[PDB]
RNA sequence: UUGACCUCAAAUCAGGUAGGACUACGCGCUGAACUUAAGCAUAUCAAUAAGCGCAGGAAAAGAAAAUAACCAUGAUUCCCUCAGUAACGGCGAGUGAAGCGGGAAAAGCUCAAAUUUGAAAUCUGGCAACAUUUCUUUUGUUGUCCGAGUUGUAAUUUCAAGAAGCUGCUUUGAGUGUAGACGAUCGGUCUAAGUUCCUUGGAACAGGACGUCAGAGAGGGUGAGAACCCCGUCUUUGGUCGAUUGGAUAUGCCAUAUAAAGCGCUUUCGAAGAGUCGAGUUGUUUGGGAAUGCAGCUCUAAAUGGGUGGUAAAUUUCAUCUAAAGCUAAAUAUUGGCGAGAGACCGAUAGCGAACAAGUAGAGUGAUCGAAAGAUGAAAAGAACUUUGAAAAGAGAGUUAAAUAGUACGUGAAAUUGCUGAAAGGGAAGCAUUGGAAAUCAGUCUUACCUGGGUGAGAUCAGUAGUGCGAGACUAUGCAC
RNA sequence: UUUCAAUGGCCCGUCUUGAAACACGGACCAAGGAGUCUAGCAUCUAUGCGAGUGUUUGGGUGAUGAAAACCCAUCCGCGAAAUGAAAGUGAAUGCAGGUGGGAACGCCCUUGUGGCGUGCACCAUCGACCGACCCGGAAUGGAAGGGUUUGAGU
RNA sequence: GUAGAGAUUCUGACGUGCAAAUCGAUCUUCAAAUUUGGGUAUAGGGGCGAAAGACUAAUCGAACCAUCUAGUAGCUGGUUCC
RNA sequence: GAGAAGCUCAGACGAGUAGGCAGGCGUGGAGGUUUGUGACGAAGCCUUGGGCGUGAGCCUGGGUCGAACAGCCUCUAGUGCAGAUCUUGGUGGAAGUAGCAAAUAUUCAAAUGAGAACUUUGAAGACUGAAGUGGGGAAAGGUUCCAUGUGAACAGCAGUU
RNA sequence: CGAAACCACAGCCUGGGGAACGGGCCAGGCAAAAUCAGCGGGGAAAGAAGACCCUGUUGAGCUUGACUCUAGUUUGACAUU
RNA sequence: AAACUUUCAGCAACGGAUCUCUUGGCUCUCGCAUCGAUGAAGAACGCAGCGAAAUGCGAUACGUAAUGUGAAUUGCAGAAUUCCGUGAAUCAUCGAAUCUUUGAACGCACAUUGCGCCUUUGGGUUCUACCAAAGGCAUGCCUGUUUGAGUGUCAUU
């Protein structure tokens, strides 16, 4: 917010008509380029900005509890889809399986070297290689409010229990280490886009169940949590329509195209 | 003017408010500074518990009085019944309520008997190390701060699951009672009045 | 990434502590790392500039040339040395300050403080 | 005459203390109007602005003369809720709390009213001695004397009680040193890594090749986008002082430590705040409605008395509290001051008035009013010298990557202006449609695939056929030459 | 692109029935310049859950690095009951009713803008039940019996 | 009638002036209710006034300064791309 | 197949102030993405060249320039000017125009100097004419006083003063 | 040596229509660069959001047996007593 | 045909918009509690080799003592009384000091560097006058001390 006396710390009177010259405030005084100067205005030069902002804005929005989790649990399904990942930039295009799993060993990692060859066994070094390539200048004025540098998002890895994975993978470009107890939307979604590539550990998959739940069984992490139902069962609505059962019974198949 | 649907206005801001604006920006930052203050209270007072004993009270009107809430203090009834003295009390850590009563022995029972299971997991440093004295725990080695509601927890009062019917309950017509109860609540004041000014007028009478 | 919350990452501040600090910080903060030689022998990585200490550039148009530190200007952090000088309109010579990050010592300028800063940081005299 | 007491004086007497500044938050007094009511006087703005007095790191409030009407709760403060509700209001405009409940934090207490009367047991000051120190700077102890004080200083009591009694129950702080630590710590860090090659460039911090470290790829500087050039960043122990019973068997070990409290039955008593409560009236205020609080005046209390229980009065009960004396941390506020970390904020007519020697220059007698103004270049390398001119300067030269960067300096728009070139013009010009004239611009198709076809060399193709079962597909291999 | 020739073309904005007006503002150019935010309300739309709904008053992972994300208990707000000033009372005769139109579906016709059977939503209408009012009236109670009525109800 | 103090007329000059009140001629008074310096007192619903609503720092039928205040305006002007 | 938000066929219709709705163009900042652009030249600016869209606007050739910037999907706002006798700043026609005319008046020679109507010296002619254009003070100013140098700015012409 | 006012763009007339007296619109009279000194017919010339009148539920100075109050003043009661 | 005017373009002008930066501002959050008669905030006057402003300082004057680092400050110098040295620096830190005239301001005043008083010590012939230096002289209030007043109340002389 700007300062509550800016464009107000004058004495500025209106002079009225009759001075040819136009109704504004006007500051007092003279001996000085500011004397006879308009102020308090919108349109006047050192005056008070229209409508200035104030810091009781509505910076905080709420969301319900149910709906963050549906989000959340979205994004998790959505990085165990290969083609949602590939969409959204991640290169996995060597990955061994999607969703990809881990040995727990890894939580015991101590060193960024062993952080970076496991990376390179499980063909995930691709990604930090193209966050290092695309690390850049940001464009604006951002570089001047400790935003310099832009890049894009690596892969995400999740784990159980910390015993140096976070210290070991923290300093790799891109790569961003969460507990699988406190999965976050901005890291599950970057940019609201699905498909962020996941690295679980073993330990982390096997609590996964107990973080969500089922349709049918609450979770144990969740009180009274229960995941939520689709509106549509089977959504490969090309293959209900081409199925027999519907075929069977549809009218003549029509022109497509009807000659002029 | 007022031509639009909806409830006519009632906003009370004609007033200088944006002066008196509080906002929460620092609600972070305060259950932060709050959280790290009571860990170093519990810090410093370690092994001694967090929360202090608190005893269980019915709240006071018929909106509440089904329920159980955490008092003040015990009662000096209650000290006297379980046995500790008021001087003490605060020395090991219970307070005390000096305008709290007792009205009924089921408050009174349900407070001592949290007095007696205080004392009993309660172990009381001796004065002078390796010389347990009166009330002097004599196995102070093994002891952390534990949560008093851990052990010792406000329990509400429990609901009968079933029970056989009567034929006193069959008999019984609530709202026969409800009504008859409710008009001699409001008109024994004015038969007890008639019955008073009938025996004087009969003995005014008679005189 | 930074974790100390007496670490400031401010642009602003970080560059008004650089170009404010007096005289005693600048000298920390005008360092050159030692040569390969130097580094064996002490066991030290860089060491704060000085006066009559044997450098040789490193980068600029000045490459390859070895000279001694003549002056240290602390106020515009540069480093004056010997020989390396640019020739005026009118046949004077005008010296040319080099960065004390862009020249490595080949010899220090050994005395009692010096050794004693050079066992304190841990290195062998 | 004198002394004593009482009252009142003086002293540059001995030792102290107050003023003033700061006002974001805090405690009070005083106190509007603009404005809204579509006018306006009550109302609203507002128990606000201005004025005045007084503190601290918080202040204030605070342990019920409190709620409730219940199975009852239980100091104060603050948050949510109660609730835009009860209620107030030309019942118009508008205004507008409180109990309960959940949470944060929790802590209790001290006087006056008692006869110690078998001993004023109490306190200040002077002098001297002995200790102590954040400290020769601070804080005390003892002895003696003089004062204060019986018109009451001490001790047990403060209603939750308690005293006088009655009978049996148990008996406790300060000096040293070690290990683990805890504030300042700083003898300071074991604290990691390229400044290798090629191109461009004035400069590599750019691109490419080869590498390295990472608990360090936050940030900043260095002649252009630097994790490895530098400061740093991340991680991580220790020399030191002090709080050193803050703890442990704080051991070790001095006297702390012989009579003060401790609960128990039984009785007798149980002192409890006066022009105060309360009543009337007036003014103000409150949602407070036959008065919510405050203040002026008049009257003026009582001892199971008095206050409260939200409709005035009388009477009879019931419930709760115990006023007219006092202290008390925490949770709470903080546009002032100091220090620190940040930002989906502004990028020099913006952001504070002030990015710059800004409350500065300057104006007014005065109270007060109050600007404008950032950027050469990496580095002044800031143009030697010759010549013209009285000089300012010019022309040659010179520095630089750049002088289309020369201090009248990053780039350098428009308005406006000069020279050159083109065109037009008989008291406006500008524009639209159509075309002429002059000037100017692009359309490279006959790239590419393919029919026929002259010269030319060539590991030779389909059909066959051998090589996860039928069959379609294809890589490789021998025949087909 | 310029100019020429023919034809057409009044200076923009504003108040206004009416502007080229002898109505007002505008000499020129650059930069700045005016429906924003907040406490509510109403309609519509989207999302989540659904007779429930609302995690952020508060507490924990917390120390790391954490104004974030994540988790957690009791209250409480709104809704699930209305009516009357109030004391109070407080919603099924029935398939939770009947009638008309009515989506969708099914069965017959026999190709007609078809006949039959149910009938969601919604509207209109006749009733039933709850509260209020007015009755009969069969100390305290208003139960069956009613009404030309009334409610922002079932 | 001179100095000094004023300002009748020319409704002269000037009237983006020498000047936000001046210049020239003419005119009134000129030994007292005279003119004037310095010091001092009276301050805004107040002062002072041989009285014109005159003067009170070029401001007077209620001075100036800051604040309430971004006062209200059923009125005027403006209100930015296809 | 034809970014089913797609493809295809046919018919009718088209004025518009105040006002309403929809779809789009442009600006600053934020998240995601584009082995995105760039010192072998980013942004900006000029353009008597070219192209696209009905349009808001966009792309590009040629110059200058020197350090950052953009496309797409979302988020967000101090987001679009011809007016407001608008604000600040700069600059025009009027225009080399109005004007630089009160207070009687200057002239000759020499010196200095690059430069003399304004400096200095000499001579002449004049005025203030003692209630002065003389000599001093009070208030007010504050170094303007004096000497030596200068002629960038001021002395509304000039300057050696 | 060197401005300022003013400036939508500009500037030859007649008649017509028109917001009812046009420089622009329509029909005619006409129409040849660039300039100097005057001049006061026109530009309904310039200044100044008409000071006259009206409206506003806008004010202010003043007046009064307007409405509502008030300093002061008069009288009484209570206290001082 | 020139001149003149108008339009466009190229260079040269006027002007400082646009673009990019920013030791600045604004906002948020966290932490802390420390002015003064032992003389505060504020004002004035002075202090450097060359210094008007800002910063700092006070006749010990861009400062002294003490501590830490360790070769500079810089525009010009000066300083080799400097480096195997308890030492340069407008360095950093900072527990000892100095701290002009004022200002709540305090001997009385102040549009005056005006007018006084007390003590002690020194210089000019000066046990008393003059000069110089050092230390002092405000008000209200508190607890004590001393000297007192009262036709206020009390006893032996």
């Amino acid at each position: 917010a700007v300062s509550e006396k800016a464009g107000h710390q004058t004495s500025a009177e209106s002079w009225g008509t009759g001075r040819a010259l136009a109704r504004i405030p006007r500051v007092g005084g003279g001996g000085t380029h500011r004397s006879g100067q308009a102020a308090f205005g919108n349109m006047c030069r050192s005056g008070r900005m229209f409508a200035p902002t104030k810091t009781w804005r509505k910076w905080h929005v709420k969301v319900n509890q149910n709906e963050k989790r549906y989000a959340i649990s979205s994004a998790v399904a959505a990085s165990g889809v290969p083609s949602l990942l590939l969409a959204r930039g991640h290169r996995i295009e060597e990955i061994p399986e999607v969703p990809l799993v881990v040995d727990d060993a890894v939580q015991s990692f101590q060193k960024t070297k062993e952080a970076v060859a496991l990376l390179k066994e499980i063909k995930a070094y691709r990604d930090v290689v193209k966050v290092a390539n695309s690390r850049k200048l940001r464009a604006g004025k951002g570089k001047l409010r400790n935003r310099r540098h832009v890049q894009r998002r690596g892969p995400l890895v999740v784990f159980n229990e910390d015993a140096g994975i976070v210290k070991a993978f923290r300093n790799i470009p891109g790569v961003e280490i969460v507990n699988v107890r406190r999965l976050n939307l901005l890291q599950l979604a970057p940019g609201g886009h699905l498909g962020r590539f996941v690295i679980w550990t073993k330990s982390a998959f096997g609590l996964l169940d107990s973080v969500f739940g089922s349709t049918t069984e609450a979770a144990q992490l969740k009180k009274n949590y229960f995941l939520p139902e689709n509106i549509i069962s089977n959504a490969d609505v090309t293959r209900l329509i081409n199925s027999d059962e519907i075929q069977s019974i549809v009218k003549a198949a029509g022109p497509s195209r009807v000659k002029r | 003017a007022i031509h639009v649907k909806g409830q006519l206005p009632n906003a009370h801001f004609h007033k200088d408010w944006q002066r008196y604006v509080k906002t929460w920006f620092n609600q972070p930052g305060r259950k932060l500074r709050r959280r790290q203050a009571r860990q170093t209270k519990a810090a410093k007072i370690a092994p001694r518990p967090v929360e202090a004993i608190r005893p269980a009270v019915k709240p006071p009107t018929i909106r509440y009085n089904m329920k159980v809430r955490a008092g003040r203090g015990f009662t000096l009834e209650e000290l006297k019944a379980a046995g500790v003295s008021r001087r003490v009390a605060s020395t090991i850590g219970i307070p005390v309520d000096h305008r709290r009563r007792n009205r009924s022995e089921e408050s009174l029972q349900r407070n001592v008997e949290r007095i007696k299971v205080y004392l009993a997991h309660l172990i009381v440093f001796p004065r002078k190390a390796g010389q347990p004295k009166k009330g002097d725990a004599t196995d102070v080695s093994g002891a952390e701060q534990t949560d008093v509601a851990a052990v010792l927890p406000i329990t509400q009062e429990a609901v009968e699951e079933a029970k056989p019917i009567t034929e006193e309950a069959k008999n019984f017509n609530a709202f026969s009672t409800l009504s008859n109860e409710r008009a001699y609540a409001r008109y024994a004041g004015a038969r007890a009045a008639f019955q008073k000014k009938r025996a004087e007028e009969a003995e005014a009478k008679k005189k | 990434m930074k974790f100390s919350r007496d670490v400031t990452s401010s642009r602003r501040k970080q560059r008004k502590a650089h170009f404010g600090a007096p005289s005693s910080v600048r000298r920390v903060l005008m360092s050159a790392p030692l040569s390969k030689e130097l580094r064996e022998q002490y066991k030290i990585r860089s060491l704060p500039v000085r006066r009559d200490d044997q450098i040789t550039v490193i980068r600029g148009s000045n490459k390859g040339r070895e000279g001694k530190i003549t002056s240290v200007y602390r106020k515009k952090f540069l480093l004056l040395i010997e020989r390396v000088t640019r020739e005026k309109a009118n046949g004077a010579s005008a010296p040319v300050g080099i960065d004390a990050s862009k020249v490595v010592i080949t010899k220090l300028h050994l005395d009692k403080d010096r050794k004693d800063l050079i066992v304190r940081k841990g290195g062998k005299v």
